[PDB]
């Protein structure tokens, strides 16, 4: 399964067993309630049973109409989508004339069909609640029936379970102003969402996938409110399709990389900013820079491309050499050097720098390890946890094999005499670079 | 519904069998089945149960290491593994679920049983039987007779005619002496049905891959 | 674990009056509103058959013949009208709290007038004289009550080695016995001799029944 | 720790409103399991990168193992509170919160089971989607966090509940009186 090489000369890791999940494009259904407009109940008195009945009525029709009312580190480098867009331009397109007629007609007799929407597009429609039939055809019937003095207390009890989900959907919109992610139990109960997998348009792969993940597909979709003309609630649920699955794909840890003189100044540093999730898809590597953002659920990795960049497959040299001539590699530099450790997935980076106290220890054998100054890494085999200065890091428990890359560290190749301690995204070129106008600049005018 | 266990067992002192209990009519993943021992002229005694769904059992403690319960949703089926058997084991085990109730719980009767399956544990080989026909010494009435002697172990199958002549017949249990079984089984019909019709003893024994019919002939 | 006591062992009932057994726990077997307990009869060569489950629950299929009552410690199984059918082994069982237990049951017996049994022997067959031994079998058939006697007489004098006697369990028809007596002997011992007879002591009669043979 | 039953499928037919509610009550409960079934299966940049729940997770890796819950089980059988020492070697204290089972299995099914499905007293079945609702919040904060929550909510610990766990903790009556007149924070982290 999942293995990790630390590589000591640039002070990062990488972790290989994980397979793809992307988030690639978007899948858009039309979620319909029916629901219908009562008259005014002409149930008098107060008698006990009547109130109940009466209060209850009163909640459903105020919650229509309050439905009536609302309807009216180098992540720097990624680039600005819109999130709910496709949703929201399927959203705009019922409002138009009897489009809401077509999907009424069409979950007449059945509580799916596809709809070819006036723009020519079908899209699958579902109606999940029915509470205009239910209403008109069994509520207010046992109301006249028994003279509105129900005998059988059960119904009413019967009604308020099928109406407090129209009344969480209501309370639900009230605040989040129609568009809501993740799409709630209340919106799209897990039978239906499970349901609508086995009906879209991918492979029993994909529908394997998301069926065995809907609490993942569920924080990765929208719900966005559309219309209530007619007799019908309506919004769309957006869900994410995944496009790329089962690629090879890994997560690269990084810690700063620091000169260890004990002297409180004169020290210099170098970090590679290229952390975060890489997945090779298409001939190229889906760079995802905030590792934060992607989920992961045993051994696969659901990330989103539109938090991505997409790079030539050369970026891998750059854990292996990082001063090979095919890919510049991105790193920044700095004086403070400051403590801190990076937990992986298999162990602990652990840059410790200064007069910092940084230590391993066991569950049963206490400290087992004192750092020396300087960066290195500890496998998860034997170590429990990774205290550095005041903090303690419980280090991952997943099972899998880690194996040390030794190598004499990058910082070690400058002298702090030319070295540029200000550079935010430069790369291995680039501090050459201003070496060299700097090395130049300096000796030639002696 | 059907519960259908499988046939009996001659068991070597200290070592195992596994029993089998295969449903018919009905999914035993929605159920729980129990496996129950009787010993000859002794009580029940409940061995345990499981849930099929998910494997979880529970057991006497009495029968900790001595029984194994397990089952297959595969093949609708459950099993009863008893190990390292001694004579005390010797019994008939029977299996049984809940299935006439409107929801099932571990807690339930048992309301379907399998028929049993005969367990015995001995050292013994298996002996085919004798079959003799008992003809009336050379009234209104007349009884025929089928004597079955020498045979291990159990059980045997006896019918008359094939199991057509049924009225009128009393099979009596085996029993041992001097290490086998021997069992016989009478019939009586009107004087005028014999010797003018045909009666014949039908004898099968499973064990020794016997099976022998015996016409009741006049001396 | 729970014991169950049931009492009486066994009894004797007549055809359509009503009888009762009684079950008893050694602790409550109840939880909240419910007893766990359950009773079953069962006949000769089957499996049990459930007919009421928790205290008084009458089993779908099974006829309101048969009642149940009881709360805590203390349960009742009633029969009436009993008939011919009812007689076999009951059995009351808890499931309140593991280990399930079973009580030691109950063997109810349908009391029916006294019937005298119908007696026939059996010389050898021809095969086992072949074979070396010799058999003489003697059927005792429907007879009541179960109580009864058999001695062997070769040649007019009692012999007791070798005889093997085995009864079936009370017809669910007509509530009568059978018993099967083989009196086993070697061939050659057997053809030595010349009256082999039969004797059945039974109450419906002061005299015995004697059924002999003499070996052609 | 939750004791629960596991209800197997119900042959209710009828449609009375009495049959309705216990039968949908009964599925309610049974999509819950089947939900949970599915869960088991400016100077900020110098910070460094911890695992939140790496502690946490790596006791929950230790109770999927073969039959780790009969340990647990049989702890708590006779109290609400014991320590199990787990496969690792790890002694972790166990809390049972509620016990579900009981009421089902032996109160609820039987009166199923004897009056063939037709409940007489509309009172059983208000019991039961009471007793069933806090196991049915649990399910959905589960359902919508991908099986982590924070912060730790009154239906995943009521409130007496953790001021009962904090007593039990390993630390000093100053750290007690400390999280004991501050649960809404404790709760936040
Ligand atoms: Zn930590
Ligand atoms: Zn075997
Ligand atoms: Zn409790």
């Amino acid at each position: 399964n999942i293995t990790e090489e630390f590589y000591q000369s640039t002070c990062s890791a990488v972790s290989k067993g994980y397979l793809s999940a992307l988030r690639t494009g978007w899948y858009t259904s039309v979620i319909t309630i029916e629901l219908s407009n009562i008259k005014e109940n002409k149930c008098n008195g107060t008698d006990a049973k009547v109130k109940l009945i009466k209060q209850e009525l009163d909640k459903y029709k105020n919650a229509v109409t309050e439905l009536q009312l609302l309807m009216q580190f180098l992540g720097f480098l990624l680039g600005v989508g819109s999130a709910i867009a496709s949703g929201v331009a399927v959203s705009k397109v019922l409002h138009l004339e009897g489009e809401v007629n077509k999907i009424k007609s069409a979950l007449l007799s059945t509580n799916k069909a596809v709809v070819s929407l006036s723009n020519g597009v079908s899209v699958l429609t579902s109606k999940v609640l029915d509470l205009k039939n239910y209403i008109d055809k069994q509520l207010l019937p046992i109301v006249n029936k028994q003279s509105c003095s129900i005998s059988n207390i059960e119904t009413v009890i019967e009604f308020q379970q099928k109406n407090n989900r129209l009344l969480e959907i209501t309370r639900e919109f009230s605040v989040n102003a129609g568009v809501t992610t993740p799409v709630s139990t209340y919106m799209l109960t897990n039978s239906e969402l499970l349901s609508l997998i086995n009906d879209m348009p991918i492979t029993n792969d994909q529908k394997k996938l998301m069926s065995n993940n809907v609490q993942i597909v569920r924080q990765q979709s929208y719900s966005i409110m559309s219309i209530i003309k007619e007799e019908v609630l309506a919004y769309v649920v957006q869900l994410p399709l995944y496009g790329v699955i089962d690629t090879p794909c890994w997560k690269l840890h990084t810690s700063p990389l620091c000169t260890t003189n004990t002297k409180e100044g004169s020290n210099i540093c170098l970090t590679r900013t290229d952390r975060g999730w890489y997945c090779d898809n298409a001939g190229s590597v889906s760079f995802f820079p905030q590792a934060e953002t992607c989920k992961v659920q045993s051994n696969r990795v659901f990330c989103d491309t539109m938090n991505s960049l997409t790079l030539p497959s050369e970026v891998n040299l750059c854990n292996v050499d990082i001063f090979n001539p095919k890919y510049d590699c991105k790193i920044m530099t700095s004086k403070t050097d400051v403590s801190s450790s990076v937990i992986t997935s298999l162990g602990a980076i652990v840059s410790c720098y200064g007069k910092t106290k940084c230590t391993a220890s066991n569950k049963n054998r206490g400290i087992i390890k004192t750092f020396s100054n300087g960066c290195d890494y500890v496998s998860n085999k034997g170590v429990d946890t990774v205290s550095v200065g005041n903090t303690l890091y419980y280090v991952n428990k997943q099972e899998g094999k880690s194996l040390y890359v030794k190598g004499e560290p990058i910082i070690n190749f400058y002298d702090p005499l030319v070295f540029p301690s200000d550079e935010f995204d430069a790369s291995i070129s680039q501090v050459n670079e201003k070496i060299n106008q700097s090395l130049a600049f300096i000796r030639k005018s002696d | 519904v059907q519960l259908q266990q499988s046939g009996a067992e001659l068991v070597k002192p200290g070592a195992s069998v596994k029993l089998s209990c295969t449903a018919s009519g009905f999914n035993i993943k929605d159920t729980f089945f129990h496996w129950v021992k009787q010993r000859p002229e002794q009580g029940l005694e409940w061995i345990g149960r499981i849930d099929p769904a998910d494997g979880h059992t529970k057991y006497d403690p009495k029968f900790q290491g001595k029984a194994t319960i397990t089952a297959d949703t595969s093949s609708n089926t459950a099993f009863l593994q008893l190990s390292s058997l001694t004579s005390v084991d010797t019994a008939v085990y029977y299996c049984a679920t809940t299935i006439t109730a409107v929801v099932p719980t571990p807690y339930n009767a048992m309301d379907y049983w399998g028929q049993g399956t005969s367990v015995t544990v001995s050292s013994a080989s298996t002996t085919a039987p004798s079959v003799y026909p008992l003809a009336p010494v050379c009234g209104s009435s007349v009884t025929l007779g089928c004597l079955v002697k020498g045979y291990f172990p159990e059980p045997v199958t006896l019918t008359w005619n094939s199991g057509s002549l049924s009225s009128g017949v009393h099979t009596f249990p085996a029993l041992l002496q001097s290490g086998l079984y021997t069992l016989s089984s009478s019939v009586t019909v009107t004087s005028n049905t014999w010797p003018s019709q045909t009666i014949t003893c039908n004898v099968a024994h499973p064990a020794s891959s016997t099976k022998v019919d015996k016409k009741i002939e006049p001396r | 674990d729970i014991v169950l006591t049931q009492s009486p062992a066994s009894l004797a009932v007549s055809l359509g009056q009503r009888t009762t057994i009684s079950c008893r726990a050694s602790e409550s077997v109840d939880s909240f509103d419910n007893s766990f307990i359950h009773w079953y009869q069962q006949k000769p060569g089957q499996p049990p058959k459930l007919l009421i489950f928790l205290a008084s629950s009458l089993e779908s299929g099974v006829p309101a013949r048969f009642s149940g009552s009881g709360s805590r410690t203390d349960f009742t199984l009633t029969i009436d009208p009993v008939e011919a059918d009812d007689a076999a082994t009951y059995y009351c069982q808890q499931s309140n709290e593991d280990p399930f237990t079973f009580g030691s049951g109950t063997k109810l017996e349908i009391k029916r007038a006294d019937a005298a049994p119908t007696v026939s022997i059996f010389p050898p067959s021809s095969e086992q004289l072949t074979s070396g031994g010799a058999s003489v079998v003697c059927f005792l058939n429907n007879f009541y009550p179960k109580d009864i006697n058999v001695k062997w007489k070769i040649d007019g004098s009692e012999r007791q080695n070798g005889v093997l006697n085995s009864w079936t369990d009370q017809d669910s028809k007509d509530s009568t016995y059978s018993m099967s007596s083989t009196l086993t002997l070697t061939k050659d011992e057997y053809e030595r001799h010349n009256s082999y007879t039969c004797e059945a002591t039974h109450k419906t009669s002061t005299s015995p029944i004697v059924k002999s043979f003499n070996r052609n």
